[PDB]
């Protein structure tokens, strides 16, 4: 894995074209995330 | 040391996790190529992931980050889709779960939009889709996503062109 930018603990990807997209985030240390919930699902075919 | 506890659909905790999953679906610029064509999910099960050792690893790091950032961990709840979900829940996140070719460098990626993470359940770009039918838009096969507690600390803001 890469390192975080100097003096930072993560990167935020802010959308600048698609006005409906929410942010995405990157961490460079696995210890900075804990998998709280496991969600089992299907995608639904639109009607 | 990981145990999985099923949440009842009557539990307020099930309901708040389901609402975050459903309400953060969006349309994708690939027309559904990677993740499939859908506006909502059928939630089959929500399980709490309990591992004392992995939780302590997380809270140790969280305290280190907080102390470097005026006692602010900047903790978020974010989605993660991966073909490695089984390894992650048993052994924790590590370098093997990184997206080497990601837009922001080789690290572990998380999304506010559940539908963004859904694009990675079967691999980068949806891979070849579900193992049974080779369908990235499979409506039959069961998928799994993680809803994760993530320490951001001081985050570098990248605007996306
Ligand atoms: O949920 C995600 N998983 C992944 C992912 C997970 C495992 C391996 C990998 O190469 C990418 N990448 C993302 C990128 C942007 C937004 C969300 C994700
Ligand atoms: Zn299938």
């Amino acid at each position: 894995m890469a390192h975080s930018p100097p003096g930072h603990h993560s990167v935020t990807g802010r959308p600048s074209v698609n006005g409906l997209a929410l942010a995405e985030y990157v961490i460079y240390r696995g210890e900075q995330a804990y998998p709280e919930y496991l969600i089992t699902y299907q995608i639904m075919r639109p009607e | 040391g990981t145990i999985l506890i099923d949440l009842s659909p009557d539990d307020k905790e099930f309901q708040s996790v389901e609402e975050e999953m459903q309400s953060t679906v969006r349309e994708h610029r690939d027309g559904g190529h990677a993740g499939g064509i859908f506006n909502r999910y059928n939630i089959l099960k929500i399980q709490k992931v309990c591992n004392k050792k992995l939780w302590e690893r997380y809270t140790h790091r969280r305290k280190e980050v907080s102390e470097e950032n005026h006692n602010h961990a900047n903790e978020r709840m974010l989605f993660h889709g991966s073909p490695f979900v089984n390894a992650i829940i048993h052994k924790g996140f590590d370098e093997r779960h990184a997206y080497i070719g990601g837009m922001f460098g080789a690290g572990i990626y998380f999304a506010e939009n559940s539908s963004k993470s859904n694009q990675y359940v079967y691999g980068i770009g949806g891979g070849t889709g579900c193992p049974v039918h080779k369908d990235r838009s499979c409506y039959i096969c069961h998928r799994q996503l993680l809803f994760c507690r993530v320490t951001l600390g001081k985050s570098f803001l990248q605007f996306s062109a």
